[PDB]
């Protein structure tokens, strides 16, 4: 009831575009596939393009604003240029001026509206397509942790500063920010999960990566194959991390593994971030009357001092 | 012995990348 | 579609027609309890000043 | 007959070779002594059996020695020698700075010199085991090239920046939480390591890396007990983003992107330690690079 | 089907429900109208 | 006095159990299924 | 056909909730109208 | 397309012409109400001064 | 069979005792009883 | 043909667009003309 | 593309003409309303000096 | 043929199109002119 | 049977033993007792 | 691409010569509009100086 | 048979090691005995 | 053959035109003429 | 390739032969308008001193 | 057979060389015997 | 052969470059010379 | 490969061969020009010293 | 072979090699004996 070409190269709305494949070449020496392909442009495509355009545009043009229009300025502190959200004073206020936070609340506005349409278009393509929804629900996981940031953790605090800047450095200066405003986000526990669970993920596809490369003379990286009927290769990487440590999974599992540790990243991130604010206003003087942290009397502070 | 034993010790991080580089540089070559 | 007058029949189904009407008696009450919100709330505190 | 799936499905067998094969089975099939690293060298490996599931080669008989030396020496010092009793409140320092990089068995920081050192061995013993256990199955050496990169990171970390800056001191506390305040104090000594440029690497393949497992994840799940002709994957993929990698890239992909984050990371801090003081002073060659000089006024120039 | 009834209310179902939320945020906000102890 | 707070427990001590305690069950079900025996390719043929 | 009507209403409408937004955003941050207090 | 004139019989289906109508019906009201608004809000605060 | 009674039996047996420890742990610390030096 | 007159007209609207938005939001901003409370 | 002209018979189909007479009047129109408009804002306020 | 017609078309046309967006602006932000107050 | 009595016998006997060691370092700590210096 | 020169027939197909055609002459229009600004912005205020 | 006889040997023998361990570190750290120069 | 054509105009016209820009830019930020109020 | 000289037969086609004349034509007019350039910018100002 | 006598030999002959290692580490480092200059 | 023409062209052509570009910003920077205004 | 001597056969193709000659000749103009160059700067300025 | 010579050979040498090692950096490290300058 799925027509894989038809899928691929119906035209229009609800169609693709870019519809005579290209070849990187590069892409295929390296990574086995070098065609482009037809991208989809299917309404939920539409909107999310157009409100991140719009999101976007007005970064640019307020970055341009800020270097007095000049175009070189502008290519010089584009790095260091950003929109930052309305300051602390009048701060869940829309009425703020389009230079002090007026600027960002827009763009964040269709920022919002753009990711929302993709989740949208995640979805409908997944359907559209005959696969399951998983990767719907882990965007939205990473869309939790992203509307704690830009909308929950502001509101809730009072004031849309508590926001980051949209700007290249102006994330940098967030986190900075934030983990010094709320003591030392060290001690906040569901960073350290979140942080247990980000260094698992990197852990678990470098691991998985490298485990479907070494098998990869047998196939093993056919997962859609391997998952109906083992072949050598499943079966050396199952071998494999039974002697290493014991114990092992199959095609399926792994998977399930990845999913869940990125998706418990993204949760307990967006859990301990809401938390940084509302409930726990410094996090290590929280961590002392947990005793999780550390006494250090008599500190040797040679290693830090030049 | 601050320097010199510093750019050894950084040549030694840099021999910690050369693995992966093979890698690709294997990858590269073995797929022609 | 037997229930959709003709004239949209190449557009709404049967059963799309009957959730049609209901989507359009509930957008009409909801605009009178706006113009009933937005008239009360201006009575209360204008916001064109 | 009912046959069962390696994902879980229970399929009716007509609604290919496969087999319904027990794991014993493949596990005895790809026993192969004798093909390790060890016995390369040696012409034998010393320990070429299994205990358990477990096989114990001499490098997994090196790693294990490094194992229950290095839990031991750290929980002697931190229960005894700080006497915290609790995991979360010890703090299982190097020796100071002070003592420059050599060792005193009667001065205090010796335990943590020999944790670090059991540790080192029980890392170095399990890269050379996976290799081991790597030539026993005439896999490729992938996975210990990755786990040569975190290996790498720690020797960086507790070896080579240690003995760069010369103080052994400079080595991070062996701390559950603890840790963690050297990580700090060090991130804010040379202050914004985020406008460390090989630290901004680390983290974006970092992010990328947890961004790629979700994917892979998603797109395996999503396509794991439904009829579909495995180009499914391939149309959705390339419906959203308009580019699908294929089933070896995404592992390939997994593999390099994993292993370079610590790479970077781990050049980052050793350049933090010795050659880099300030990462804000970093960047300030950026505005007198000579082709923006000139032009600005107010506080839009430099 | 051009056009999917479907379709069409789950666009204006979402976007009146985001417009009120919008709308109902920049009100409060404003400090305008005293609301719950401005 | 020795005690940490509730609020110290209930974030770090039950989320720590959780996360050690669940990881060892799911490892555990992963190992079950990955041992189970299900559709090979038999290895005496294929290789 | 060339153009599809479908996807010219989906631009337009679009395109005109975007400005509208937008426009409202500069209009009440511009503090030039004294509305919702300004 | 027998409902499309005949000069936008080859862009028109049958039901996109409806629905072409309701929208340029849906625009011309808009436009009326925008122009209302524009007249209103510049007897009030003119922004161009 | 809605339920599997194993699978009842070991999410009422976890979640007993987690809240046991969880509610043993609040009272203790709390301070509130002289139990185990105040 | 060289090109199709479906993307002419998709760039040049945006086009047209993008620079109606910019020297709006150019203009506006350089205070040159008392609009919007200069 | 019988109403296309023989000479913009190779790039226009039947129904791209009829679509690109209404972009070209769209644009004359759209040209015509700028010149009042910057002829207006210059009466107003020069912005050349 | 060596290049595509539409291909020289899309780049000479980009590139003029940022060059005088870009020269506009060097020569906007110059404040040489005397143009939109400058 | 819902339980194997090898996972009941494995359950019982670590949560017996992860209990044992919990209270008698909460009892130790508490410094309650006078036991092992107070 | 009997309309093309038998010169440039290798390069130019027959549609592709008439859209060259319009670029080749929007290019001299906008050729000579520029140059009468620059003349004009440098009676106004030479940039050389 | 519910266990292997070596399971139950190999987790009896490492329970009581990793035991003895943590004893004898406990009472070395209390400082309660004067062994070891207290 | 060592290269084809259109690799070798890319290349030679995407260098000319950084360069172009990259000299303009050096020479207007240097000062060094009375060119844009310098 | 007939246009091409056969000494350069083995690397231009025919059409990269007459776009290779005019990037040549396009260069040589550059040069001669960067050589103007660079006289009048040394008469005007020279930057070597 | 329970148990390989190798594998016996193996855990044992590994249990006693690392207690030794520990244990002289462990008074060597307390410094309550005066050897090695303690 | 050991080395394509094009691939020796390519490392020449382009470490030509970095090299003048390199020479030229060493050798402005270094003030030593009086070019563009030093 | 007629074109190439059969010293350098191994090495060049025939088209390759007259691309080096190409590179070989630019090569010794820019060294002629580096040399006039350097020899002026030295004359303006020596920076050995 | 459950006990090839050469395996305790190899085991034996590697054994006696590292303790040799490890004993002299021990005994170096202690600065007890004034041994290269101690
Ligand atoms: C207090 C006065 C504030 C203000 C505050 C608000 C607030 C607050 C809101 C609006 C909203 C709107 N305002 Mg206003 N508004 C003001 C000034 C203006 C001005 C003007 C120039 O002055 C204009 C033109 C508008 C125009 C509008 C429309 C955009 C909209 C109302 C009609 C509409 O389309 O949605 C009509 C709404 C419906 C058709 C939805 C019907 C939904 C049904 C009734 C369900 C309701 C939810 C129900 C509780 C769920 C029950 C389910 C249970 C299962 C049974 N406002 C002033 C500044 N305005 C309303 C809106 O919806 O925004 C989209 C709204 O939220
Ligand atoms: C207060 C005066 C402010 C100003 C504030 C605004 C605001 C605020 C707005 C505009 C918008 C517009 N202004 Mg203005 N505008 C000003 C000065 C100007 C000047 C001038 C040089 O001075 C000009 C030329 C314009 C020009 C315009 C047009 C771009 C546009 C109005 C017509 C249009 O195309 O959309 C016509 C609009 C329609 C055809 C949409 C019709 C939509 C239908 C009616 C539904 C409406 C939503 C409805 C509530 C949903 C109900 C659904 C329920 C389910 C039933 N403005 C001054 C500075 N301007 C309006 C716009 O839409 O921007 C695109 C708008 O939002
Ligand atoms: C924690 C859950 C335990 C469990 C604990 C119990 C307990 C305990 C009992 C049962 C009993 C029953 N359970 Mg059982 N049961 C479990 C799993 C299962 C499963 C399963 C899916 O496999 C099933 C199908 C059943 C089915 C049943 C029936 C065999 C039987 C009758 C219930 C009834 O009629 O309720 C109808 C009755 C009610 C729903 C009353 C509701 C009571 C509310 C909460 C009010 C309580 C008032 C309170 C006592 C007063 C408080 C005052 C304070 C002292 C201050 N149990 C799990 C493992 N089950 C009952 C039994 O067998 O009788 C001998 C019973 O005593
Ligand atoms: C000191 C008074 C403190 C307080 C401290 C505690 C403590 C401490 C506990 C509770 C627990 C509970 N309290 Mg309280 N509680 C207080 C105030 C209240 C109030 C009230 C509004 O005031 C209420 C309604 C409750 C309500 C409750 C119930 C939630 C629960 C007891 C019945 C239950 O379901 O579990 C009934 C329990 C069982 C059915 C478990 C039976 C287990 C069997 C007997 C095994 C026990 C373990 C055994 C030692 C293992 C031996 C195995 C060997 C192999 C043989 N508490 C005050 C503030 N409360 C108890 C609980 O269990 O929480 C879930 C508990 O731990
Ligand atoms: C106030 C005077 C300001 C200034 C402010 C602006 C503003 C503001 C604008 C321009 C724009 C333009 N200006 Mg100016 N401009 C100034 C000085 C100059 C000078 C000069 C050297 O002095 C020049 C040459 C220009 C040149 C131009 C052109 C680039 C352009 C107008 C014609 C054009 O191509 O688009 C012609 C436009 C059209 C063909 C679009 C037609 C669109 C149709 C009419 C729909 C309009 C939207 C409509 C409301 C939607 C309704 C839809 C409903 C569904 C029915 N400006 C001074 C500094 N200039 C306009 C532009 O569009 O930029 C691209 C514009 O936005
Ligand atoms: C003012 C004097 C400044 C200076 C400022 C500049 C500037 C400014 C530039 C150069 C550029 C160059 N200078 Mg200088 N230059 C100076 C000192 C020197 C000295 C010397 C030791 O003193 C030397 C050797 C050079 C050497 C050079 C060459 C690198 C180059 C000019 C020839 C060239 O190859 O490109 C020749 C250029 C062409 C062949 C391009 C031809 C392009 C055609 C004509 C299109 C032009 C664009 C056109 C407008 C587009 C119209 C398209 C429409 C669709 C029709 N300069 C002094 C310091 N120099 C020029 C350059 O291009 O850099 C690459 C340039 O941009
Ligand atoms: C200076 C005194 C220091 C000290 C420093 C050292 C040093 C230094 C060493 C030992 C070593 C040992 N010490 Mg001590 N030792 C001290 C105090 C003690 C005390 C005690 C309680 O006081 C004891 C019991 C020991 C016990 C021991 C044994 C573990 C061992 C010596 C015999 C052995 O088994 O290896 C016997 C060794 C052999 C059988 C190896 C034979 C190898 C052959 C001869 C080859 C030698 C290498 C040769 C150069 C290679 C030539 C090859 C060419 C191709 C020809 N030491 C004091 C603190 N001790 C030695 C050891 O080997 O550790 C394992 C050693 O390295
Ligand atoms: C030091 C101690 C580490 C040694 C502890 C393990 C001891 C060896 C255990 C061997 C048994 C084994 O292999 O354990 C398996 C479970 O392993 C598993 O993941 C158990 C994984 C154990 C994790 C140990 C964590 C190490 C901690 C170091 C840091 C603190 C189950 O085994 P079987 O199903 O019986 O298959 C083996 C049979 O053929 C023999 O009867
Ligand atoms: C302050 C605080 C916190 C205090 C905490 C308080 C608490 C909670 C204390 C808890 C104590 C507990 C639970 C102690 C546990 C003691 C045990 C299990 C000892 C095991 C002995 C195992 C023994 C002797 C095993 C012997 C094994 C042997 C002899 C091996 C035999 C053999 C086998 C099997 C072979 O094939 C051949 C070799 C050989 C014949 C030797
Ligand atoms: C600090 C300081 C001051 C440092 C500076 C010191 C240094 C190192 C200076 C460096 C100088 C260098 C390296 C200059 C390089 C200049 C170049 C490469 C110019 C390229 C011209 C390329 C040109 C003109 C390309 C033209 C392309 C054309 C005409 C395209 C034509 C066309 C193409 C190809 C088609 O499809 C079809 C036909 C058509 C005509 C449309
Ligand atoms: C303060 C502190 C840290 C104190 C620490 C306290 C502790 C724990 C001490 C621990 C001591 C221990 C456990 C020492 C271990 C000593 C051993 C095992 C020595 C091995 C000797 C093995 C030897 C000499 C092996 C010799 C091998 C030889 C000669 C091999 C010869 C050869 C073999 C057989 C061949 O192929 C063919 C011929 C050839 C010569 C090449
Ligand atoms: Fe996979």
């Amino acid at each position: 009831p799925i027509d894989l070409h038809d899928e691929e190269y119906r035209d229009g709305l609800e169609g693709t575009i870019a519809k005579p494949p290209g070849h990187v070449g590069w892409m295929q020496r390296l990574l086995g596939e070098g065609q482009v392909g037809p991208i989809y442009v299917g309404l939920w495509g539409v909107i999310s393009f157009i409100t991140f355009f719009a999101s976007a545009f007005i970064i640019l043009v307020d970055y341009g604003r800020q270097v007095g229009w000049n175009p070189i300025i502008y290519l010089r502190e584009f790095w260091n240029l950003a929109v930052y959200p309305p300051p602390t004073e009048y701060g869940l206020s829309w009425n703020v001026p389009w230079d002090k936070g007026g600027a960002w609340l827009a763009a964040t506005f269709f920022l919002h509206i753009s990711v929302l349409t993709w989740w949208a278009r995640l979805y409908t393509r997944a359907k559209a397509t005959g696969v399951g929804t998983q990767l719907a629900w882990g965007f939205a996981s990473a869309l939790s942790l992203y509307f704690v940031i830009y909308l929950f953790h502001p509101l809730a605090l009072g004031n849309w500063s508590a926001a980051p800047g949209h700007g290249f450095r102006a994330i940098l200066d967030w986190t900075n920010y934030v983990s010094i405003h709320w003591g030392n986000f060290y001690y906040n526990p569901f960073h350290m999960l979140s942080i247990f669970f980000l260094l698992g993920s990197t852990l678990l596809l470098a691991m998985h990566g490298a485990t479907i490369v070494a098998t990869s003379k047998w196939k093993s990286e056919m997962e859609f194959t391997e998952m109906m009927a083992e072949g050598p290769g499943t079966q050396r990487a199952q071998l494999f991390w039974r002697w290493v440590m014991g114990w092992n999974a199959n095609s399926y599992n792994i998977h399930i593994w990845a999913w869940w540790f990125a998706a418990f990243t993204a949760i307990t991130g967006a859990i301990g971030l809401f938390l940084s604010g509302t409930l726990v206003p410094d996090w290590y003087a929280w961590g002392e009357t947990a005793k999780i942290v550390a006494p250090w009397p008599n500190p040797d502070w040679a290693q830090y001092v030049f | 012995m601050n320097w010199i034993v510093a750019t050894f010790m950084l040549m030694f991080v840099l021999v910690a990348f050369l693995p992966l580089v093979v890698s690709l540089a294997y990858t590269w070559v073995t797929n022609p | 579609n037997d229930l959709v007058p003709d004239q949209w029949k190449p557009l709404f189904n049967n059963a799309q027609w009957l959730v049609h009407d209901i989507v359009v008696k509930t957008i009409y009450g909801g605009l009178i309890i706006a113009v009933i919100a937005h008239v009360l709330c201006w009575a209360w505190t204008p916001w064109i000043r | 007959r009912a046959l069962p799936l390696p994902s879980g499905e229970t399929l009716p067998a007509e609604a290919a070779s496969a087999e319904v094969i027990p794991f014993s089975i493949i596990e005895e099939f790809y026993k192969r002594p004798g093909k390790t690293l060890a016995a390369r060298f040696f012409g034998v490996d010393p320990f070429d059996f299994w205990i358990g599931r477990f096989y114990v080669g001499l490098f997994g008989a090196i790693s294990i020695i490094g194992i229950i030396l290095g839990v031991a020496f750290y929980l002697y010092e931190g229960v005894v020698n700080e006497g915290t009793l609790n995991i979360l409140a010890m703090r299982i320092e190097p020796p100071p700075v002070s003592q420059g990089l050599n060792v005193d068995p009667a001065q205090p920081g010796f335990f943590w010199f020999l944790t670090m050192v059991a540790a080192t061995i029980a890392f170095v013993g399990w890269l050379l085991r996976q290799i081991d256990i790597s030539l026993k199955l005439d896999m490729g050496m992938e996975v210990p090239i990755a786990f040569g990169a975190v290996v790498s990171s720690w020797i960086t970390l507790q070896w080579l920046r240690p003995i760069a800056m010369g103080a052994w001191g400079h080595g991070f506390p062996l701390g559950i939480t603890h840790h963690l305040d050297w990580v700090s104090n060090i991130g804010y000594q040379y202050y914004n390591f985020f406008y460390n440029p090989f630290h901004a690497i680390g983290i974006t393949l970092l992010f990328a890396s947890t961004l790629f497992l979700h994917m892979h994840g998603s797109a395996v799940l999503s396509e794991a007990k439904r009829n579909i002709s495995d180009q499914n994957i391939h149309v959705f993929w390339r419906n959203i983003l308009g580019y699908s990698i294929g089933e070896i890239g995404i592992h390939r992909v997994a593999f390099w992107t994993g292993a370079a984050s610590v790479l970077f990371s781990n050049l980052c801090i050793f350049l933090s330690g010795t050659f880099v003081k300030d990462w804000n002073a970093f960047w300030g060659f950026w505005d007198k690079m000579p082709i923006w000089n000139g032009v600005g006024q107010g506080a839009l120039v430099a | 089907r051009p056009f999917e009834f479907r379709t069409s209310v789950v666009v204006s179902t979402l976007l009146g429900l985001v417009m009120a939320l919008l709308i109902h945020f920049v009100v409060l906000s404003s400090g305008a109208f005293n609301w719950l102890r401005a | 006095s020795p005690w940490p707070v509730w609020s110290g427990y209930a974030l770090c001590f039950v989320p720590l159990a959780a996360v050690i305690l669940g990881f060892i069950i799911a490892a555990r079900f992963t190992d079950k299924q990955a041992t189970s025996a299900y559709l090979r390719l038999d290895p005496a043929k294929a290789n």
